[PDB]
């Protein structure tokens, strides 16, 4: 009968839309750790802008027996981004009530004047924690879609630190209009144990992380005297 | 900017719970916050992550709230805190806070304790004013200023004030004079009170 | 753990730099921050750096305008302020942030306005009080801050009145009173300081 008692019942998003940025989102637990998650599946919704979540089911474990949760803002939209336009980045997908936002974790990058110079970032934890940071990579529909945003013809994607290394190229193709997007916003993730710096090295098609994410974890994841002791718990 | 902003401006007796508010545009909580700023002095941390007292703060002091709403609370309330009080420190966000809250206590004194001086031996080069002091006194008063007197009001912009962490206390305030006319002159304090007065020039 | 900044008046569309000296060690790892209280309440921040990797953040307000920067050797850290302003005026705080401190502060006047230095009359003090109260004032300088002293033992029972512009377009003036035993004065002698920290111009006026 009862396998259950599970932390942090999704009300909104899914693991994917939340843990995102989607405005859909904003319930439940300013924040906290627990035993494993719970969806209310918006699948027919789900992510707002259209595209693939690599390494999804290797997450979803990934966040699991999390004890340590912290979302730190990894670098401000603000000063991170001073040779390229940062709020650019809202679209039709993701409308915030009204106008049409974007993700919350996540700047959507673009030229600033007709110009995207080559884009370097990087990051360095100082935690004994395990930084978790999440970006994506956006592939327009017309060779026009791919240059009315970042200027740049051929625009390589490569990542940084160790445990996970990386190189992306941007598809610029017609897909079936979903919310009348052409393009595809494909997702991702690293894990940046407590000494490795993440580095970002773009010089397009990158939508940038702002927040970041900070946990921890473990194995098996998702007469009188003597009486003095007691028994046991937690 | 994701504003962040305490309620009005108020106060109350050394008796009993100061009571303050902080209304985030939206949630939020790595840091340095304020708690505290003495009218004129570098701002202070009272309670940091909203929940936690900064460890050597008297504890009279706490703080409370969800994401999006806020309280720091004192509960006795002592001479000192007075003070300003902002809300600070969006913590990740461009990094905001707010103007603040008042806070001054209870004393009731009526006793301005007023003092007058003339003009000086330096001041004749270049011209003459004469300054009163009216003093640990509570709460804020009126500087009657008399030479003679009206066919108009007094004029020549003077006075002053603090606040306070002892009691309220001093105003202080100066008579902007050329040389001119009669030798009296006197400063009389207008406050709750029969109105102690102070007088002019024989020696 | 301490904090040291300097500065002072400028002409609006001059240009100013500001410096933080720290102690208390990590000044590689940790970063720190300026941020302004405006005088008409107190206010914000207006920047910051991090450790190694040495990145630099401000708001829109400034931007392209104010630049941080800072030295792990020399320990310190400077604020440079650049197309000076209206509310570019304001009193300004080098600071530290903590994950798991806040400096003396500086001042900033963005005015052309000539630095001039005080004069100072003193007030001297009627029928036997038994408590002699004691003025020194202090007018027609330019710009703040200045700092009265009484020389400390006295500067118990010492006030000084938040000092008011001089109608004419600008000029300041300030008092202060130190209020005294009356078996003290004409006996005991008695003297304040009046120091205006940009001009030089130290001073001391015995009461009398």
């Amino acid at each position: 009968k009862l396998r259950g008692v599970a932390p942090l019942h999704l009300g909104k998003c899914n693991i994917a839309g939340w843990i995102l940025g989607n405005p859909e989102c904003e319930s439940l637990s300013t924040a906290s750790s627990w035993s494993y998650i719970v969806e209310t599946s918006s699948s027919d919704n789900g992510t707002c802008y259209p595209g693939d979540f690599i390494d999804y089911e290797e997450l979803r474990e990934q966040l699991s027996s999390v004890s340590s949760f912290e979302r730190f803002e990894i670098f401000p939209k603000t000063s991170s981004w001073p040779n390229h336009d940062s709020n650019k980045g809202v679209t039709a997908a993701c409308p915030h009530a009204g106008a049409k936002s974007f993700y919350k974790n996540l700047i959507w990058l673009v030229k600033k004047g007709n110009s995207y110079p080559k884009l370097s970032k990087s990051y360095i934890n100082d935690k004994g924690k395990e930084v978790l940071v999440l970006w994506g990579i956006h592939h327009p529909s017309t060779s026009a879609d791919q240059q009315s945003l970042y200027q740049n013809a051929d625009a390589y994607v490569f990542v940084g630190s160790s445990r996970y290394s990386k190189k992306f190229k941007p598809e610029i193709a017609i897909r079936p209009k979903v919310r009348d997007q052409e393009g595809r916003m494909n997702y991702y993730w690293t894990l940046v144990e407590p000494g490795d710096k993440i580095t970002f090295e773009a010089t397009g098609n990158l939508v940038v992380p702002r927040y970041a994410f900070a946990m921890e974890r473990n194995a098996g994841s998702g007469v009188n005297s003597v009486i003095e002791k007691m028994n046991t718990q937690f | 900017i994701q504003m962040t902003q305490s309620p009005a401006s108020l106060a109350v007796s050394p008796g009993q719970r100061a009571t303050i508010t902080c209304r985030a545009s939206e949630s939020v909580s790595n840091f340095i916050n304020w708690f505290q700023q003495k009218p004129g002095q570098p701002p202070k941390l009272l309670i940091y992550t909203a929940s936690n007292k900064g460890t050597g703060v008297p504890a009279r002091f706490s703080g409370s709230g969800s994401g999006t709403d806020f309280t720091l609370t004192i509960n006795p309330v002592e001479a000192e805190d007075t003070a300003n009080y902002f809300c600070q420190q969006t913590k990740e966000v461009p990094y905001g806070t707010f103007g603040g809250t008042k806070l001054e206590i209870k004393r009731a004194d009526a006793a301005p304790t007023v003092s007058i001086f003339p003009p000086s031996s330096e001041q004749l080069t270049s011209g003459a004013s004469v300054v009163c002091f009216l003093n640990n006194f509570y709460p804020k008063i009126n500087v009657k200023w008399k030479i003679d007197g009206s066919e108009r009001q007094n004029g020549v912009l003077n006075s002053w004030t603090d606040q306070d962490s002892k009691d309220s206390t001093y105003s202080m305030s100066s008579t902007l004079t050329l040389y001119e006319r009669h030798n009296s002159y006197t400063c009389e304090a207008t406050h709750k009170t029969s109105t102690s007065p102070i007088v002019k020039s024989f020696n | 753990v301490k904090l040291q900044e300097s500065g002072a008046v400028v002409q609006p569309g001059g240009s100013l730099r500001l410096s933080c000296a720290a102690s208390g060690f990590t000044g590689s790892d940790y970063d720190m921050s300026w941020i302004r209280q405006a005088p008409g309440k107190g206010l914000e921040w207006v920047s910051g750096i991090l450790g190694g990797s040495e990145r630099s953040y401000y708001r829109d307000s400034v931007k392209g305008r104010s630049t941080i920067s800072r030295d792990n050797s020399r320990k310190t850290l400077y604020l440079e302020m650049n197309s000076l302003r209206a509310e570019d005026t304001a009193v300004y705080y080098c600071a530290r942030h903590s994950w798991g401190g806040w400096g003396q502060g500086t001042t900033v006047t963005v005015s052309s306005a000539s630095t001039k230095g005080p004069s100072v009359f003193p007030l001297a003090p009627s029928t036997s009080g038994g408590t002699a109260a004691l003025g020194c004032l202090v007018k027609d300088y330019f710009p703040e801050p200045v700092t009265v002293s009484w020389n400390s033992g006295a500067l118990t029972s010492s006030v000084h009145t938040f000092p008011a512009v001089l109608q004419s377009s600008g000029l300041y003036s300030l008092s202060s009173v130190v209020t005294v035993p009356s078996s003290s004065l004409g006996t005991q002698t008695y003297i304040c300081n009046v120091n205006h920290k940009p001009s030089n111009t130290k001073v001391d006026k015995k009461s009398c």
